RNA sequence: UGGUUCGUGGAGCCAUGGGGGAAUCUGGGCGGACCACCGCCUAAGGCUAAGUACUCCGGGUGACCGAUAGCGCACCAGUAC
RNA sequence: GAGCUAGCCCUGGCCAGGGUGAAGCUGGGGUGAGACCCAGUGGAGGCCCGAACCGGUGGGGGAUGCAAACCCCUCGGAUGA
RNA sequence: GAAUGCCGGCAUGAGUAACGAUAAAGAGGGUGAGAAUCCCUCUCGCCGUAAGCCCAAGGGUUCCUACGCAAUGGUCGUCAGCGUAGGGUUAGGCGGGACCUAAGGUGAAGCCGAAAGGCGUAGCCGAAGGGCAGCCGGUUAAUAUUCCGGCCCUUCCCGCAGGUGCGAUGGGGGGACGCUCUAGGCUAGGGGGACCGGAGCCAUGGACGAGCCCGGCCAGAAGCGCAGGGUGGGAGGUAGGCAAAUCCGCCUCCCAACAAGCUCUGCGUGGUGGGGAAGCCCGUACGGGUGACAACCCCCCGAAGCCAGGGAGCCAAGAAAAGCCUCUAAGCACAACCUGCGGGAACCCGUACCGCAAACCGACACAGGUGGGCGGGUGCAAGAGCACUCAGGCGCGCGGGAGAACCCUCGCCAAGGAACUCUGCAAGUUGGCCCCGUAACUUCGGGAGAAGGGGUGCUCCCUGGGGUGAUGAGCCCCGGGGAGCCGCAGUGAACAGGCUCUGGCGACUGUUUACCAAAAACACAGCUCUCUGCGAACUCGUAAGAGGAGGUAUAGGGAGCGACGCUUGCCCGGUGCCGGAAGGUCAAGGGGAGGGGUGCAAGCCCCGAACCGAAGCCCCGGUGAACGGCGGCCGUAACUAUAACGGUCCUAAGGUAGCGAAAUUCCUUGUCGGGUAAGUUCCGACCUGCACGAAAAGCGUAACGACCGGAGCGCUGUCUCGGCGAGGGACCCGGUGAAAUUGAACUGGCCGUGAAGAUGCGGCCUACCCGUGGCAGGACGAAAAGACCCCGUGGAGCUUUACUGCAGCC
RNA sequence: CGAUGUCGGCUCGUCGCAUCCUGGGGCUGAAGAAGGUCCCAAGGGUUGGGCUGUUCGCCCAUUAAAGCGGCACGCGAGCUG
RNA sequence: UGGGAGAGGGUGGUGGAAUUCCCGGAGUAGCGGUGAAAUGCGCAGAUACCGGGAGGAACGCCGAUGGCGAAGGCAGCCAC
């Protein structure tokens, strides 16, 4: 049947994007813990020009 | 006259449409004065605060003239009678001698190639509009304003109207649509007649398309949800409340008034 | 109403949101309701190291572990997944 | 977290082919004027049958399956909420 | 040594199940160490409004080539979407951006918010919506509308030439729009041809013939020709389009009333440029040569596509901005702008490949899902239906045999036809078109495909209409009439309703519990009540603010019922609600009678009675389509029986109409009638309504229903009562090879016993060791820390006149 | 209760006799036929339907007869539901 | 042709008395109704009176034992 995955690029920039991070406290307090973590992704890699 | 139909069709026996003979050969609208685009939305910034609003056909919006004292003593012919979708009334398009173009909610008894002025001065003729004061006590008269100029918001949907019942200093007594007696004040512009379009209440929509058409969207009762969207859901098969019949926020709905009782309207108002 | 051991208690003192609303040394706060005596301070202005807390980092030491232990990772790990 | 799902808003697209033939109009009949009645035109409708398409009615199978909702026949809507 | 313990490793089942659609395979010859599986050739099968092509999103090296098979592929593999390495993605015109705006977001001004932060006209961002200049062929192993060839355009910048007052984010026009139905002319596409061009071919009885079989186009400036879309032209006046405006708007006069003319599209023609089949020869994993000086002609069907801003009708009344045209202002008129012609400039980003699927979402080469365009011929009425088949792409990445039971799918059946069974569940009957002919009832539409009957093929003859050809031949559609021919059967195969009576419920189309419930549940038009006068009520929000609504009593919100017909009665004692400037109680506050604590005292500090104190409750009334409720006992009529009549007790009042053993009736299969041979079901009645009842509406209601119950005609493997056959599995051989479960096992029956149900204890009986196909009785079989029950001072969801609070309101 | 699926039907049966019929038999208020009751005896057989979920029951047409019970109110790793 | 009578019918207006209700003044021991009375309204201030406001209905005397029309029927006035 359809499943839950309906991948979409710019969905998914304009969703979990750094800039849409860093938009507000709680995405920019979510930067902070991914960086004191150690995370080599900040924020998932949405591709394509 | 309401158009009616033969039972071709279930639904469509009991189904009736507006008469539109008095819309004249003019049925798509005027640029320049109007339309606006009309920004369809059945909520707030985010919720939805009016429940059951939604779909139904597309409309521009016709951007009327409900404050007549822009044009004293300018007058108008009245050049055309238009379907409007955002009221129950219809609309008059008037060209002002001035060249401007307006629209005037368009009154009973209206005729095209009628003029029509408004301005202390003003013959107390259909289609004129007068501060309160100049119109003579006991004709019916609509669109009135509530305070001297800010628009006319008094009796304006299909076959409405209110009537000069007397005179008290500053102030004319209206009797309102409603049956209210209202002090409003002399200065207010309003325009003589009724508003016309008065078959709009003998319209039977005929099935549930319709009422999607003009954007009301399905309103379910209380007795059909559970305790947790309705003090009135549940419980078994069927029920008969149980409680003085509520709101879904609680309030009850047969006989609670609601005004307010220091507003300080009240010192205006005589009647219901 | 809040803090203080203080939870309305004899309930103060310190701060306040609010209504009223003084004075400048013979002026004012306090010594736990209050009054008198006797005593201690001088509000409604700001700055002030040290001694005190912590360990991202470096060093030293261990009746600390020794690859199912020890930080999640001794090994390109907050990675593969 | 509304890329699944529910609602709405903005803008696009799609619905093969057939039947039934509302109103209105033309002619005629009829009257004092009508109402009205016949044809011809007409192409209306949450209209009928029914592919795409949207469903999931009944049965069989499937049950460590092809499948963490499937498969075969049958069934509903199918210009409209 | 245990914790259904945790991590890791290895056994069990077990060489067992499965090897992922039944569309299908056979042979031969290459390569290779190794071929059912890789390559090539032939025979065969499958899809073909796809299982074929082209785009979009997503994916991201999968594309191509060379060298390879350790692992991946459900087996094999010399193979690949796999490994190693190299190569391949070319744009002024395609798409996106130095263009525009919508929802929405952002957001200077401004508003609000303990803080973080929230709203927010302008502006901005924001797109398969608007605007924008390109088509056809050839080349690579891989790119091409990108490279090349031909022809054609678009902007900018600089120059000359001719013209004009140029001239803005500003003013106006325009862009600018719905649904259905459509006319005229074209195109794409397709059918065809005695016409043209072709390598060829007479087979097997006949055919040298207008014989068979293949192909008979594509694009293309200017100017043309045809069809079509847009548009009136002036002269005065002007107060409006937020400055100005020669523009627009508006009034008055004149010629047009025409699409004449002006532009603007599409389509034919077109200088010219390309392509060019079948068959034959070759060596490819494929393409090339030839056929080729290829021919490139005439009819017919004809689109949902073009002219597209065409026409008509209808209500529910149908985006915005920029590009584009005009108008003027500051400014400037040695500027600048328009036209024509030259020379120059024209960036950044994607471009491979898959793309209904082995490359996207599904942990998988997963039977699922995925938007848009093309999607041919033939025939059946038709069509994107169905059957065959071009172009083309496939035979679904385990095979070989066998011919068991049994499972699934499919076919047939004597005689009977529902006797089966919860129930005709399933399956079977019917089935398309043409013609007759159809009842009750009805809201006059329907019920209607009622029911139900007849024709359906093929040959010959005569013959009526249309459309294209000129008023004709051909050609393309429809008919009418008359004779004949054949088979069991003529929509001969495929797609293509069983029929009827009655009732319950809901009026009807619809919606819903994704993943057991599609209904009598929700919704629905309609009806009633109530609130609400516009800073409306109500809702979200602390607020700002937003919805309501750029709406105004014919409008908006809440509640209930639920088309329509007929109707909705009594009770206001209680509750809710509404109306009541009286009275009672009633908090803070005021007021201080009076008393108290200290003081030498003025004084300071406390309590503190009357008395004035709101809302609310009490009280007075109304209000039931508001919350709710609407009795009992004894007597009486001259056959009995019954009680129209009477009496009494009580309540706020004591169910009327209508229906009734019902979706409600326990006793109950109430009792009679009807359906049957037989009727706890069903229908019509009586009323003793345990326990209907009038808007949580009552009783009916045409039609409608994948809703439920009953009954009959028709038809059957459902049944007596089974039998046979086909195929995919099962089974044997080769090959890859799971699983939950598992204290260990060397695990019989009976009668007892044991914690009350023994392979294991007692006694007897039976019994050589070990396997294979199997049936399920057992091992209290497996699977889930029982979901019913109880417990826990365990948790959660709901409602209320439980407690106590909070928002909100007075 | 860290699992023993529960009514009814279908299918497969099997066991006990305190026997529904068939066979033997005492008595009989046994003329005979047919009955009543009864001792012995299970080897076998013990119908098809209507109603209802029904076990049971009531009926229709029969028959020699239309038996009662146990086997987890036998039997869902056999089926239905 | 020339004149006459009439509530003939209709549309639009329009007048006064009176009823009921709301608002203010001032006024208080009941009003009301019937054969008799009670319900009821009235100490929350009624009936009675005055002032203004609203709304609907028919048309007091004229008026007649009158007139008009086919009938049912038709009445304050005005114009059409
Ligand atoms: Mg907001
Ligand atoms: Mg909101
Ligand atoms: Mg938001
Ligand atoms: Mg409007
Ligand atoms: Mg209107
Ligand atoms: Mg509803
Ligand atoms: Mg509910
Ligand atoms: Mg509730
Ligand atoms: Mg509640
Ligand atoms: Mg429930
Ligand atoms: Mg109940
Ligand atoms: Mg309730
Ligand atoms: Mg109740
Ligand atoms: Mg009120
Ligand atoms: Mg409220
Ligand atoms: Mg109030
Ligand atoms: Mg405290
Ligand atoms: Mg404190
Ligand atoms: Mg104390
Ligand atoms: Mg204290
Ligand atoms: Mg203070
Ligand atoms: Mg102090
Ligand atoms: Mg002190
Ligand atoms: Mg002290
Ligand atoms: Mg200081
Ligand atoms: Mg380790
Ligand atoms: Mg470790
Ligand atoms: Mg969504
Ligand atoms: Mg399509
Ligand atoms: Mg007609
Ligand atoms: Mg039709
Ligand atoms: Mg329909
Ligand atoms: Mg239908
Ligand atoms: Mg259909
Ligand atoms: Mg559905
Ligand atoms: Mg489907
Ligand atoms: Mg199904
Ligand atoms: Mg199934
Ligand atoms: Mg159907
Ligand atoms: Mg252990
Ligand atoms: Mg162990
Ligand atoms: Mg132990
Ligand atoms: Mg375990
Ligand atoms: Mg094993
Ligand atoms: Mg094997
Ligand atoms: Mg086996
Ligand atoms: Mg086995
Ligand atoms: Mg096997
Ligand atoms: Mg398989
Ligand atoms: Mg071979
Ligand atoms: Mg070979
Ligand atoms: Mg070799
Ligand atoms: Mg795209
Ligand atoms: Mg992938
Ligand atoms: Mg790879
Ligand atoms: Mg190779
Ligand atoms: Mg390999
Ligand atoms: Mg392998
Ligand atoms: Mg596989
Ligand atoms: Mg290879
Ligand atoms: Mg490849
Ligand atoms: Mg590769
Ligand atoms: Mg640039
Ligand atoms: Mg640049
Ligand atoms: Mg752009
Ligand atoms: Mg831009
Ligand atoms: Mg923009
Ligand atoms: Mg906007
Ligand atoms: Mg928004
Ligand atoms: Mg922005
Ligand atoms: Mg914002
Ligand atoms: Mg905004
Ligand atoms: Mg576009
Ligand atoms: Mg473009
Ligand atoms: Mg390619
Ligand atoms: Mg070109
Ligand atoms: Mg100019
Ligand atoms: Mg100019
Ligand atoms: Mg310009
Ligand atoms: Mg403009
Ligand atoms: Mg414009
Ligand atoms: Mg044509
Ligand atoms: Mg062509
Ligand atoms: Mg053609
Ligand atoms: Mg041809
Ligand atoms: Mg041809
Ligand atoms: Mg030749
Ligand atoms: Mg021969
Ligand atoms: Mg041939
Ligand atoms: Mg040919
Ligand atoms: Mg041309
Ligand atoms: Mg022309
Ligand atoms: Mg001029
Ligand atoms: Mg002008
Ligand atoms: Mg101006
Ligand atoms: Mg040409
Ligand atoms: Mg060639
Ligand atoms: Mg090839
Ligand atoms: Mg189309
Ligand atoms: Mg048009
Ligand atoms: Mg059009
Ligand atoms: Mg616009
Ligand atoms: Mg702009
Ligand atoms: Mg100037
Ligand atoms: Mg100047
Ligand atoms: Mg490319
Ligand atoms: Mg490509
Ligand atoms: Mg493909
Ligand atoms: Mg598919
Ligand atoms: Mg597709
Ligand atoms: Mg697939
Ligand atoms: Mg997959
Ligand atoms: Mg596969
Ligand atoms: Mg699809
Ligand atoms: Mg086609
Ligand atoms: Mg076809
Ligand atoms: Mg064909
Ligand atoms: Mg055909
Ligand atoms: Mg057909
Ligand atoms: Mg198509
Ligand atoms: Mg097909
Ligand atoms: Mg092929
Ligand atoms: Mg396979
Ligand atoms: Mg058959
Ligand atoms: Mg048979
Ligand atoms: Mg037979
Ligand atoms: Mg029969
Ligand atoms: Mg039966
Ligand atoms: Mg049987
Ligand atoms: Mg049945
Ligand atoms: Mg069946
Ligand atoms: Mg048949
Ligand atoms: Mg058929
Ligand atoms: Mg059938
Ligand atoms: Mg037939
Ligand atoms: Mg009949
Ligand atoms: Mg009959
Ligand atoms: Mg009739
Ligand atoms: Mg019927
Ligand atoms: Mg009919
Ligand atoms: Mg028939
Ligand atoms: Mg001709
Ligand atoms: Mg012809
Ligand atoms: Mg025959
Ligand atoms: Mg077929
Ligand atoms: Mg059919
Ligand atoms: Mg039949
Ligand atoms: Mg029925
Ligand atoms: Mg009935
Ligand atoms: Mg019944
Ligand atoms: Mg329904
Ligand atoms: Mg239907
Ligand atoms: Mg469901
Ligand atoms: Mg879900
Ligand atoms: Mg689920
Ligand atoms: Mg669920
Ligand atoms: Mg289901
Ligand atoms: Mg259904
Ligand atoms: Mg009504
Ligand atoms: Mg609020
Ligand atoms: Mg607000
Ligand atoms: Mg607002
Ligand atoms: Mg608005
Ligand atoms: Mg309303
Ligand atoms: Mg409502
Ligand atoms: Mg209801
Ligand atoms: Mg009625
Ligand atoms: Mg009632
Ligand atoms: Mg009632
Ligand atoms: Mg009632
Ligand atoms: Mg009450
Ligand atoms: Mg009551
Ligand atoms: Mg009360
Ligand atoms: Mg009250
Ligand atoms: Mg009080
Ligand atoms: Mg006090
Ligand atoms: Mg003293
Ligand atoms: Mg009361
Ligand atoms: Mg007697
Ligand atoms: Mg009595
Ligand atoms: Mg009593
Ligand atoms: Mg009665
Ligand atoms: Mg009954
Ligand atoms: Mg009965
Ligand atoms: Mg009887
Ligand atoms: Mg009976
Ligand atoms: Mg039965
Ligand atoms: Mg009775
Ligand atoms: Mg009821
Ligand atoms: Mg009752
Ligand atoms: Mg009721
Ligand atoms: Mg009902
Ligand atoms: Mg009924
Ligand atoms: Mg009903
Ligand atoms: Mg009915
Ligand atoms: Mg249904
Ligand atoms: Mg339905
Ligand atoms: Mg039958
Ligand atoms: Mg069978
Ligand atoms: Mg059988
Ligand atoms: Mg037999
Ligand atoms: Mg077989
Ligand atoms: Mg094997
Ligand atoms: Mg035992
Ligand atoms: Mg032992
Ligand atoms: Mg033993
Ligand atoms: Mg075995
Ligand atoms: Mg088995
Ligand atoms: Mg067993
Ligand atoms: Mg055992
Ligand atoms: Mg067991
Ligand atoms: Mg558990
Ligand atoms: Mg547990
Ligand atoms: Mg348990
Ligand atoms: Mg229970
Ligand atoms: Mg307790
Ligand atoms: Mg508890
Ligand atoms: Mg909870
Ligand atoms: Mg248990
Ligand atoms: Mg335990
Ligand atoms: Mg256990
Ligand atoms: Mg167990
Ligand atoms: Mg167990
Ligand atoms: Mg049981
Ligand atoms: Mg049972
Ligand atoms: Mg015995
Ligand atoms: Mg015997
Ligand atoms: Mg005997
Ligand atoms: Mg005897
Ligand atoms: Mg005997
Ligand atoms: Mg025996
Ligand atoms: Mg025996
Ligand atoms: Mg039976
Ligand atoms: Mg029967
Ligand atoms: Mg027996
Ligand atoms: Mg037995
Ligand atoms: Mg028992
Ligand atoms: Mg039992
Ligand atoms: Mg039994
Ligand atoms: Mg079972
Ligand atoms: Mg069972
Ligand atoms: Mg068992
Ligand atoms: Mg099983």
């Amino acid at each position: 049947m359809k499943r839950t995955w309906q991948p979409n690029r710019r969905k998914r920039a304009k969703t979990h994007g750094f800039r849409a991070r860093m938009r507000t406290p709680g995405g920019r307090k979510v930067l902070k813990r991914r960086r004191q973590k150690g995370r080599w992704r900040l924020t998932p890699a949405v591709r394509k020009r | 006259a309401v158009k009616k139909f033969k039972p071709y069709t279930p639904s469509r026996r009991f189904m009736t449409v507006a008469d539109f003979s008095e819309i004249t050969k003019t049925e798509p609208e005027k640029s320049l004065v109007k339309p606006l685009k009309k920004t369809g939305g059945r909520n707030n910034q985010g919720r939805i605060t009016v429940r059951f609003r939604g779909g139904g056909h597309k409309r521009l919006y016709r951007i009327i003239d409900f404050k007549r004292w822009d044009k004293v003593g300018i007058p108008a012919k009245v050049a055309a009678i238009e379907y409007d979708p955002n009221r129950s009334a219809r609309i008059a398009l008037l060209h002002y001698v001035d060249g401007e173009k307006r629209y005037i909610i368009a009154p009973d008894g209206l005729q095209v190639g009628q003029q029509v002025v408004a301005g202390p001065d003003a013959p107390i003729q259909v289609g004129n509009a007068l501060p309160l004061r100049f119109i003579p006590v006991g004709t019916v008269v609509h669109a009135v304003e509530l305070e001297p100029k800010k628009g006319a918001k008094l009796a304006r949907a299909a076959g409405t109207s209110a009537q000069i019942q007397g005179r008290e200093g500053d102030y004319v007594i209206l009797r309102l649509p409603s049956g209210e007696l209202r002090k409003v004040h002399g200065e207010c512009y309003a325009t003589v007649g009724a508003v016309g379009n008065a078959d709009h209440k003998n319209i039977v929509l005929g099935k549930a398309g319709r009422s999607r058409w003009l954007g009301r969207r399905p309103h379910v009762r209380g007795a059909a949800m559970n305790p947790v969207d309705h003090p009135h859901g549940g419980g078994e098969g069927r029920a008969p409340r149980g409680r003085p019949p509520a709101s879904p926020w609680g309030w009850q709905t047969k006989g609670l008034k609601t005004r307010k009782r220091r507003k300080p309207s009240s010192r205006f108002i005589i009647a219901r």
